[PDB]
């Protein structure tokens, strides 16, 4: 149906930052009309759609132009593969009303080490403590999707 | 638009007693709540984060929860280095926010205030100013209530009060309300009173003088 | 050893400008936010504005919106607040504050730095008597020290010798931008024509010094 809900922005707030940070994200949505449910935010780490990493509930939905921030508990580097802690990986972040997915927004994500000489010189085991991640906060990959909302047809 | 509405706004303990302090939040929030406590002259230091999470360091008699929109600090067992003003926080919503505060004074039986009025000095008179001085002595609980009266009306928007510390040795509050008129204003009215109220107080009483006897 | 040092407080005329410092040692100012939080006297906790210096990214409460501007030197490890514009009700205690891991949880502080905005120039106290005519058991007695700036004064009764039964109001803010505040002394009734009751009211600021005998009114 008609779109009720809509995303309008979303600043990566602490960027760069380590591996091991919680995600921090302003985002900014308007909401036309009172909705009878709840917005669900999640974050996914998908690097490859594998791990949700988070997730904030707002319901009663408030009306008109709002900002919020969702802090996101970071990816565990144990349930990763050593090869995906140096390498470009992708969050999800993603919203849904009443359990209906109708947007998503993805970035890509560098993941390096603190300073040159360790960049240039990877330890075989690989050293967390040391990871920088940089979410490219300017290319994001904005998808929607029509659904329905509180008027059934 | 967002409130963190936080009641109550002064709480009477004695050491011991478990004290709920409550924050009411006008919109959801999912964690994003937060607790502190300042001392007098004193940077606040965090107590809870995360609606729950006990910070660091903080004495675990310090407890947080969230019952609907309605956040809660308890402090069960209240100690004696205790006795401080609270402060809630949101900061899942734009603008992050505090709430009002709560200050948690000790308790004690009540005791009526003593109570006097001091008209305007000739000194002051001279220079044009004529200020009216209603004094609460010595009472509990802080709750009271001064109403100016000239030539019986009621006055408004002309006064201001103070009140000290609670007494560190009797447990007591004191009070200065302080009438400003125009000296040119002053001549035009003879019964000058203020009127207070308080639980120490059967009646409301009255003290009153006539300008130049 | 986490600390913030806050510097840059004090007096400014209606409409002039500060700016405030905050140093930070002990942690990381890029992985973090630093916020400014301020207290109004004898009022609450107000939150101002923040910086993830990390970004750059940053924001501020109503009150404070282009007229106040916030920053960070991430080589100094630390946050400014460059405050334009301002008005009275900008006068406060500053904080810095900073945020970590906390959903926007502050849990270190500063010890806040002081900024008065303020028209008014450096005037010392004129006192006056407030005279005793009971109640209580005791008569009561008191000094009217009206329209100083700066705070603070000092008030003492009789060189310190008299110390007990004695209130001295906080300071009020009054509509011209000058304090005044009371002090008050219980006596016993019997006392008032013999006894000599001086209050001693000391203004460092204008560097004077008054005192005044209290007296029971004439017929």
């Amino acid at each position: 149906g008609s779109s009720i809900v809509s995303l309008l922005g979303i600043k990566v707030l602490n960027n760069p930052a380590k591996f091991t940070d919680p995600y921090e994200f302003e985002i900014t949505f308007e909401c036309l009309e009172s909705l009878k449910h709840d917005l669900e935010w999640k974050l996914t780490y998908v690097g490859s759609h594998d791990q949700e990493l988070d997730s904030i509930l707002v319901g009663p939905v408030p009306v008109g132009v709002n900002k919020f921030v969702f802090s996101a508990d970071p990816p565990s580097a144990e349930l990763i593969p050593a090869s995906e802690l140096v390498s470009v990986t992708v969050i999800l972040l993603s919203c849904s009303y009443d359990g209906r997915e109708f947007v998503r927004v993805g970035y890509y994500v560098n993941n390096e080490y603190d300073e040159e000489e360790l960049r240039e010189n990877p330890p075989a085991k690989v050293q967390v403590d040391h990871i920088v991640r940089n979410i490219l906060a300017e290319k994001p990959r904005v998808t929607r999707f029509n659904i329905v909302w509180d008027n059934e047809n | 638009d967002i409130q963190m509405t936080q009641s109550p706004s002064s709480l009477s303990a004695s050491v011991g007693d478990r004290v709920t302090i409550t924050c009411r939040a006008s919109q959801s929030v999912s964690s994003a709540v937060a607790w502190y406590q300042q001392k007098p002259g004193k940077a606040p230091k965090l107590l809870i984060y995360s609606a729950s999470s006990l910070y660091s360091g903080v004495p675990s008699r310090f407890s947080g929860s969230r019952s609907g929109t309605d956040f809660t600090l308890t402090i069960s067992s209240l100690q004696p280095e205790d006795f401080a003003t609270y402060y809630c926080q949101q900061s899942q919503w734009y603008p992050i926010t505090f709430g009002q505060g709560t200050k948690v004074e000790i308790k004690r039986t009540v005791a009526a205030p003593s109570v006097f009025i001091f008209p305007p000095s000739d000194s002051q008179l001279k220079s044009g100013t004529a200020s009216v001085v209603c004094l609460l002595n010595n009472f509990y609980p802080r709750e009271a209530k001064v109403q100016w009266k000239v030539d019986n009306a009621l006055q408004s928007g002309n006064s201001q009060e103070s009140v000290t510390e609670q007494d560190s040795k009797d447990s007591t509050y004191s009070l200065s309300s302080t009438l400003t008129l125009s000296k040119a204003d002053y001549e035009k009215h003879k019964v000058y009173a203020c009127e207070v109220t308080h639980q120490g107080l059967s009646s409301p009483v009255t003290k009153s003088f006539n300008r130049g006897e | 050893e986490v600390q913030l040092v806050e510097s840059g407080g004090g007096l400014v005329q209606p409409g002039g400008s500060l700016r405030l410092s905050c140093a930070a040692s002990g942690f990381n100012v890029s992985y973090s936010s630093i916020h400014w939080v301020r207290q109004a006297p004898g009022k609450g906790l107000e939150w101002v504005a923040y910086i993830y210096p990390s970004s750059g990214y940053t924001s501020y409460a109503d009150s404070v919106k282009g007229r106040f501007t916030i920053s960070a030197d991430t080589s100094k490890n630390t946050a400014y607040l460059q405050m334009n514009s301002l008005r009275a009700e900008d006068t406060a205690v500053y904080y810095c504050a900073r945020s970590y891991s906390t959903k926007l949880a502050m849990d270190y502080w500063g010890q806040g730095t002081l900024v008065t905005v303020s028209s008014a120039s450096t005037k010392g106290p004129s006192v006056f008597p407030l005279a005793p005519s009971t109640s209580g058991g005791t008569a009561a007695l008191g000094c009217l020290v009206k329209d100083y700036f700066p705070e603070p004064v000092t008030v003492s009764w009789n060189s310190g010798a008299l110390t007990s039964g004695v209130h001295t109001f906080p300071a009020v803010l009054q509509s011209s931008g000058l304090y005044s505040l009371s002090s008050v002394v219980t006596v016993p009734s019997s006392s008032l024509g013999t006894q000599t009751y001086i209050c001693n009211v000391n203004h460092k600021p204008s560097n004077t010094k008054v005192d005044k005998k209290v007296e029971p009114k004439s017929c």
